[PDB]
């Protein structure tokens, strides 16, 4: 095993200054075809390695001119004439001259900045979500990690749409925003109040500090209203049955699926019959959440058998009993026909 | 009517750059700050930077200095945002927004946003597979190659234990070298590297796994001759651990429509852990879709169905494909669902 050692372990430069990195191999890297397969790689933090130099000194396509490699035999150097902000990471040498191929131990290159700035301001909103009633007074709060005086705005965003400014400078209502919105607070703690909730106020609400760059937003508060209406009308399920695909039969298992689509109320019974013999204990049910828009439910029932058992029987049926059906509905298939 | 009208949705490859535009109308473009703000899907808002069109003074968030460029064309009242060296986590809706007169610290008018998707599939090398495996058991990785002549390259697997250096795993040569293979000593007899040139795919079969095999695994493709390259994939983590149930990617079977309204779907079976995400026609088809909650089977693996109702008129013309993503196993599966033809 050719061992590749690198020096230094790590180095720091001020932005735009040069850096030099060295690689030492335990044996000569000269291949018998007189090529020297020494390569250099950069691995930016959290990313894949990327190839910079091959055969000691050649740049790959698109590699900037500020990277150069030199050396011969057992001693190799990579020079970075100017370390730019996107050049930071771990540099590795590697050899492709003798099996097993090996890589160096890595040299970390970082930028040392003497000035340390104030940290980014963090905005934290409370609660994360809430469910309320039309007519309620609703208050949500925002806490800033630094004192931001009154430089705080509130936004409303509905799914699929852009945010909309509601309040700026902690308490000023923007033009066109209804007067039921108001804001208060100063320093680190801010409040958005909706004086009397209306159905169109369902949305996520965000605060944003406007005091110091970078401008930062809170993580959002979701405001929900659960509907206070009657039940929807009875909806009969439409029923579909699916034989196992021939793909799945190639796996020794057969799943038969029965679909009950868009029914109301929730109570429904599904029985499976194989060759008109009622089944029990070999099917599983799964139900959607009540649909957001038409308030129906949907249901799948899956019957599982071995391929051997599936091929011994002819007719597969699911029988559905539901209040919206005048009598139980049967959907079936006969194995082998189309 | 004060408005900001944005350029259309864009799909871009990682490492490339994107430039989105924002046309101002109904107010004097040069007297108000313009900002750009982005929203990654499911998440909150992030300020990118600002520009005052009257004197093109700019301010950037530090994490975007050197990578974002804000520019303007005042003759057509348009602002532009260019973002370079795009990665995974730059997928987002990008908004341009205008500040209230006389200040730059609020966002008064908003564009409707531009969807920018950094494609996962437009890279030279992308690995599939990974996750948790019991010591002594097996796991298979694959790697899809694009944008170079796969068959001429010598392919490698390289791995990196957390916090450690790169370590070479295996190499497989091309057809002119009989697809000869070479291994690191610690994996000889346990790992097998292979390739399938007709599918531009590289494979690593790992058996008898040990705790020391825990690492991010990278596929890699190398060629010298007269236009050399040394490409690296994205890396996938393999954790050899006995303290967590093992991950398993799903199998996907079609629920073909029967022979008014038609129903069809995908049976997504035999995966662990949760979740999978299911889409239809890459997200183009959403109405009438029901993806049921997963149920844990007696095998210890989850199964679910995703179904869609369509008019039976469409079973001839329309193509129906369910797209299944299982992040814990780093696997994606597309299954075309077509009417069974006799």
């Amino acid at each position: 095993d050719i061992v590749m050692t690198q020096t230094p372990l790590s180095l720091s430069v001020t932005p735009g200054q040069p850096a030099s990195i060295s690689c030492k191999s335990s044996q000569s890297l000269v291949h018998n075809n007189a090529n020297t397969y020494l390569s250099w790689y950069l691995q930016k933090p959290g990313q894949s390695p990327q190839s910079l130099i091959y055969k000691v000194s050649n740049r790959f396509s698109g590699v900037p001119d500020r990277f150069s490699g030199s050396g011969s035999g057992t001693d190799f150097t990579l020079k970075i004439s100017r370390v730019e902000a996107e050049d930071v990471g771990v540099y590795y040498c590697g050899q492709g001259t003798q099996y097993p191929f090996t890589f160096g131990s890595g040299t970390k290159v970082e930028i040392k900045g003497q000035p340390k700035a104030a940290p980014d301001i963090q905005m934290t909103q409370s609660p994360s979500s809430l469910s309320a009633s039309v007519g309620d007074r609703v208050t949500i709060t925002c806490q800033a990690s630094q004192n931001i005086y009154v430089w705080l705005n509130w936004y409303q965003q509905k799914p699929g749409k852009a945010p909309k400014l509601l309040i700026y400078k902690a308490s000023n209502l923007h033009t066109g925003v209804p007067s039921r919105f108001s804001g208060s607070g100063s320093g680190t703690d801010f409040t958005l109040t909706i004086s009397s909730l209306q159905p169109e106020d369902i949305a996520t609400y965000y605060c944003q500090q406007g005091q110091t760059y970078p401008y930062t937003f809170g993580q959002g508060t979701k405001l929900e209203i659960k509907t206070k209406g009657p039940s929807r009308t009875v909806a009969a399920p439409s029923v579909f049955i699916f034989p196992p695909s021939d793909e799945q039969l190639k796996s020794g298992t057969a799943s038969v699926v029965c679909l009950l689509n868009n029914f109301y109320p929730r109570e429904a019974k599904v029985q499976w019959k194989v060759d008109n013999a009622l089944q029990s204990g070999n099917s599983q049910e799964s139900v959607t959440e009540q649909d957001s828009k038409d308030s129906t439910y949907s249901l799948s029932s899956t019957l599982t058998l071995s391929k051997a058992d599936y091929e011994k029987h002819k007719v597969y049926a699911c029988e559905v009993t539901h209040q919206g059906l005048s009598s139980p509905v049967t959907k079936s298939f006969n194995r082998g026909e189309c | 009517q004060v408005q900001l009208v944005q350029s259309g949705a864009e799909v871009v490859k990682p490492g490339a750059s994107v430039k989105v535009s924002c046309k101002a109308s109904g107010y004097t473009f040069t007297s108000y700050y313009i900002h750009w703000v982005r929203q990654a899907p499911g998440q909150g808002l992030e300020w990118i930077g600002s520009i005052y069109p009257g004197n093109v003074n700019t301010n950037y968030a530090q994490k975007f200095q050197g990578r974002a460029t804000l520019t303007v064309d005042t003759s057509i009242s348009t602002a532009y945002m260019e973002l370079s060296r795009l990665r995974s986590d730059d997928t987002a809706v990008y908004y341009c927004t205008r500040s209230h007169y006389g200040l730059d610290w609020n966002f008064d008018v908003w564009g409707k946003g531009t969807t920018v998707t950094v494609s996962s599939s437009q890279v030279q090398l992308v690995e599939s597979g990974g996750g948790v495996v019991q010591p002594g058991r097996s796991l298979r990785l694959s790697c899809a190659a694009s944008g170079f002549t796969f068959t001429k390259a010598w392919m490698h697997w390289v791995r990196q234990a957390p916090g450690k250096q790169l370590e070479w795993v295996a190499q497989i040569k091309d057809k002119s070298n009989s697809y000869a293979t070479y291994y690191a000593d610690s994996v000889k007899g346990r790992f097998t590297i292979s390739r399938d040139d007709s599918k531009n795919t590289l494979y690593l079969q790992m058996n008898s796994l040990r705790a020391e095999d825990t690492a991010v695994y990278y596929c890699r493709g190398v060629y010298y001759a007269l236009s050399p390259f040394d490409y690296w994939g994205q890396g996938t983590l393999v954790t050899v651990s006995s303290r967590t149930a093992s991950t398993k990617g799903p199998s996907v079977f079609p629920l073909a429509p029967s022979s008014g309204t038609a129903a069809l779907g995908c049976l997504v079976k035999d995966y662990f852990p949760e979740p999978v995400t299911v889409s239809w026609n890459s997200g183009a088809l959403t109405s009438g879709v029901h993806t049921f909650p997963a149920v844990l089977q007696s095998s210890g693996l989850y199964s679910l169905s995703s179904v869609v109702t369509v008019p039976s008129s469409s079973l001839g013309t329309q193509t129906y494909i369910c797209n299944v993503n299982h992040k814990p196993s780093n696997t994606k599966v597309d299954k075309k669902v077509e009417p069974k033809s006799c």
